[PDB]
């Protein structure tokens, strides 16, 4: 109907939205909102109506959110922004649901997202990522898993919490939580990884690396199925294949009084087996084992009736520590050809 | 070893039996009032027929404690006819609804609104078939106002094609302000001259004088004064108290026949 | 002219929604306990499934006052299964449900104690499936008591054809005296000798001697001591302390071994 | 279990019975006797239960409403014999429905009636058919449709609701209606169209006789719709067929002074049009219209140039009155080809 009238329902809707986000669901009634929104949209209104939702919305989010959760940055900083997360989905939802008819007839027709998608936009942009707010974050988050990891006793829950909410606010997509946690926490990863690698090498056994090694991603896995999401099992884990392993493959099979050739010699079979198993995760892995080892076994061989003991004791390794791989076999088939000529 | 059972008649009994039960009143938990008659129906199976029925008895608003829900303001005064009520409810119940000549207004009405979106799938596919020269200007109107935008581009295209013709019959003077303003600013509309249009703005406006003169001048920037013959202008467009009252427009009727002289 | 729409779905689609809405307790009207756990449902769908809940929720008992139906004396001691009990509450929903080997005997008493006759009927085809050599006594002993006449005989004429093999495993050992009863007196029995049959009256009764000893003279008189040898009743039947005991067939004993004599 | 256990289920389950017949329905627990009836059943003791049932209907039907029946027949008969009917009606239901295991596997697999069937045959028995109370009620009935038809004012509610009944005590059959009511009905009032035919010959004329019985067919229709089952409206209307027109076809038609000849010769052709319409109805009906035309229209054809006259006469009647029936036309035309020798 008239300007003024279709001013009245907008006026109506507004004060209903607003009670909702004061948390005053109860009082109102669910088809005279219900009637209100579909009025509109049915007398095609439907942009007054969106345009004054994403107002009302992003006025209370600025005004009243964004400033609770920053007031409370250093006195319960993730509680005070899971609660605003908490109290915002919920009220999204009834919002949602009294707007129901414009979500099925206008939101479609209109190429606009739909009013759960545009709560989760404004969520986004006016609070989770505010600059002061999304650095506070990405700073929390970080010093956490840095303090767990060197042995304090952290809230993986609170962790938990924000990883779903950032996961979430990427609008069916991990955009959100990509750049905002997992880029900056495997960049963090990497520098604390390659500062561990330096330690263990400097002080442990090949085989004690090794063991720390496997240690290290099974707490990288364990660390991810508790607090983080399922996705980030594959990049940490590869940045922990790359920092410990890969960067460091022929330091570790060449370490001095241990490593392959001391393994090989020593004849320490589920030792090498051990990094047999390591180094066949990481590209150029076990080449570099066969390369240290056709190194030794032509070396051994050029020394060389007691051959059949160097092909015997060799038969062994190949069997037991290197899971009769082609590439070990042909390797120490290769270096046995060798000697003949 | 297991083995599954499907009882394939279940379902369709199961519906069935619990319509029964509403009609007779049995273990209703809900009263639907339409009119100042009331339907007693269960809460179970109306959330389940539809999205909307689930907020609305969920527990966060007035209605899920009042055991009670007004339905207000529809098309028809004091609302939709029973009969059409009954049958839309059963259709919730059952999956089954026959829709008449006259039924399918109020049908996809209480469809729309009530979100059962099959329902009013029927509806549109229906219309479609029923669609001819009378029912092209009624049917567009409907499309138009219940969203049923498939039905709505073969009504208008059927519109466009006959629209020297649609003008005559007083179907499209019933036609809302915003139809109009959007008929006359479609450009593939296809009457004999531009002058037409104006007669037509000029009797539209006449009908409901006291509520449809407010929109005149807006519906005249629309008319393309340029392809309109200056003789008519200066004699039958210029002299109308309409147009004489608003000087707004004097001033574009003046720089139509201002570029008429300068085309020369 | 008018047009009839039905929605194929609909009818599966509503029922599965309103299974949702239990499983969350949504509307729930009743509240089932089976033991000192409960399962919330629709007042509308169990009427619906079944001609039991009708009266029990009407309003003419109890139970529709209550809001809670305790439902007591199951063959288990604290009821049936949980996972056993919401399987078949989601058949009284869907009309879909899965009977594993083990869940078959508390799946058919449920369907049978709640008058849920498609899906006991299934219980009986998948047994008449399922039917062998040891399940043969077992399946017997549960198409007897849940009338399962159709499947009754097939277990039955089976057991007939192997009863000589069937008295020699313990399963049969455990059957309730009225079934013991209808064995002996069941003429289509095909066993080596009558003596036999004795050997079995004496083997059950010996088991729960303190409440089976009460039957053995009933049991006794069904023994057709006729086909028996006068050497083994002289010897072996006459000196049992339990036929020794009761006089009435020691005169029976005693007419049997006067008939044989009087046969020369 | 033990006999004296299944004893204490009967006895439990006995009071149940006698307190609904009581007129106590809610105190009981559905699902307890409910158990107890389906327990009862599932070890096969079934026949105590149904000879037990029978039992506690047959004691409380003889003793109790047998005699309230009969403590009421010169007070209140019918209305005293419904009250019996329905709360009968309404205790069998109840009772049906506790032992609704036994009626769906026992009943079913021992060729016996169900609940609600032997309860019907129990108050059919008993009750409605115990000779004082079968005699009064068919003298009830009859008194009121022979002092209603005689002009008094009767209740036609109390007339169908015991013909309801009547039907209903005949298990889905009119075997108690059929002999109980219909038959005696179907008597009296032939005795009565005998007489009342006898009346309105001596004194009205055949135009008035015949309007008279149409009134009689319409005003035993009109009955049997308001008060008696409609499978009787057959055999009444043929009870006034054969009373009022089969018994006395030759004598309407040829009334002196009256009738077919004198409608014929005073041309009155609506009025043997009425007459065509009734006799159309009994057997041999217009071929004794027709047996009196031709020895007639013989009679004055056999007096005849104005024999066009004569054939344009009966050509009007043929058409008008007698429908352009085969029968009459093939009469008029055998008497018109008579006359040629």
């Amino acid at each position: 109907m008239d300007e003024k009238y279709v001013n009245s329902i907008w006026d109506l809707l507004k004060n209903a939205i607003q009670e909702i986000q004061r948390k005053n669901n109860s009082g109102l009634s669910f088809e005279e909102l219900y009637r209100n929104a579909y009025t509109m949209v049915l007398h095609k209104h439907g942009e007054k109506l969106y345009t004054g939702l994403r107002e009302v919305v992003t006025e209370h989010l600025i005004n009243k959110v964004r400033e609770d959760v920053l007031n409370s940055l250093n006195n319960n900083f993730l509680q005070t922004l899971n609660q605003a997360w908490n109290d915002h989905q919920t009220a999204m939802v009834m919002i949602r649901d009294i707007l129901m008819y414009m979500d099925r007839v206008y939101v479609q027709q209109n190429n606009v997202e739909n009013v759960y998608n545009l709560g989760l936009i404004i969520f986004r942009d006016q609070v989770v990522r505010y600059g002061c707010i999304r650095d506070h974050l990405r700073q929390t988050l970080l010093d956490m898993i840095a303090r767990e990891r060197k042995g304090e006793v952290v809230d993986r829950g609170a962790i938990r919490n924000a990883c779903q909410m950032l996961m979430i606010l990427g609008l069916e997509g991990r955009s959100v939580y990509e750049e905002d946690f997992e880029a900056p926490f495997l960049e963090m990863s990497a520098e604390f990884f390659q500062m561990e690698s330096q330690k263990f090498l400097a002080e442990n056994s090949a085989s004690v690396y090794i063991k720390k090694v496997e240690a290290r991603i099974n707490e990288e896995i364990e660390r991810v199925m508790h607090c983080l999401d399922k996705s980030t099992e594959e990049p940490i884990v590869k940045v922990v294949e790359r920092e410990l392993i890969s960067k460091h493959m022929k330091t570790i099979v060449e370490m001095e009084n241990s490593g392959l050739v001391h393994m090989l010699k020593n004849g320490k079979t589920e030792d090498l087996g051990c990094m047999y198993k390591l180094f066949s995760r990481v590209p150029n892995g076990l080449k570099t084992m066969c390369e240290c080892m056709s190194s030794y076994l032509r070396e051994q061989g050029k020394a060389l009736q007691g051959l059949d003991d160097l092909k015997s004791r060799f038969d062994r390794f190949l069997l037991e520590s290197f899971n009769n791989d082609r590439l070990f076999k042909q390797t120490i088939a290769g270096d046995f050809e060798y000697f003949l000529n | 070893e297991a083995e599954d059972f499907e009882c394939s008649s279940h379902c369709s009994e199961l519906s069935w039996r619990q319509n029964e039960q509403r009609r007779q009143g049995l273990f209703c938990d809900i009263t639907l009032c339409f009119g100042g008659r009331e339907f007693r129906a269960h809460r179970s199976v109306l959330a389940a027929a539809t999205e909307y029925f689930t907020p609305l008895l969920s527990g966060q608003f007035s209605e899920s404690r009042s055991g009670r829900v007004e339905m207000r303001k529809w098309s028809s005064e004091p609302g939709p006819e029973p009969d059409t009520v009954e049958a839309v409810i059963e259709y919730m119940y059952t999956g089954r609804i026959r829709v008449s000549t006259g039924s399918v207004h109020e049908v996809l009405e209480l469809a729309d609104r009530f979100l059962l979106i099959r329902l009013k799938e029927f509806c549109g596919e229906f219309l479609k078939k029923k669609l001819h020269l009378s029912n092209c200007v009624a049917i567009h109107s409907l499309a138009h106002m219940y969203t049923l935008s498939q039905l709505a581009l073969k009504a208008a295209d059927m519109i466009r094609r006959n629209f020297h013709k649609v003008i005559q019959d007083e179907e499209f003077y019933t036609l809302p302000f915003h139809l109009i303003r959007d008929w006359l600013s479609d450009l593939e509309i296809t009457v004999d001259s531009e002058e037409v249009l104006f007669e037509t703005v000029l009797k539209w406006v006449q009908r409901n004088a006291e509520e449809r003169e407010r929109y005149f001048e807006e519906l005249f920037k629309l008319l393309r004064l340029s392809q309109m013959k200056p003789t008519y202008l200066t004699r039958h467009v210029k002299p109308e108290r309409l147009v004489a009252n608003n000087e707004v427009c004097v001033k574009l009727v003046a720089d139509a026949v201002e570029r008429h002289a300068l085309r020369a």
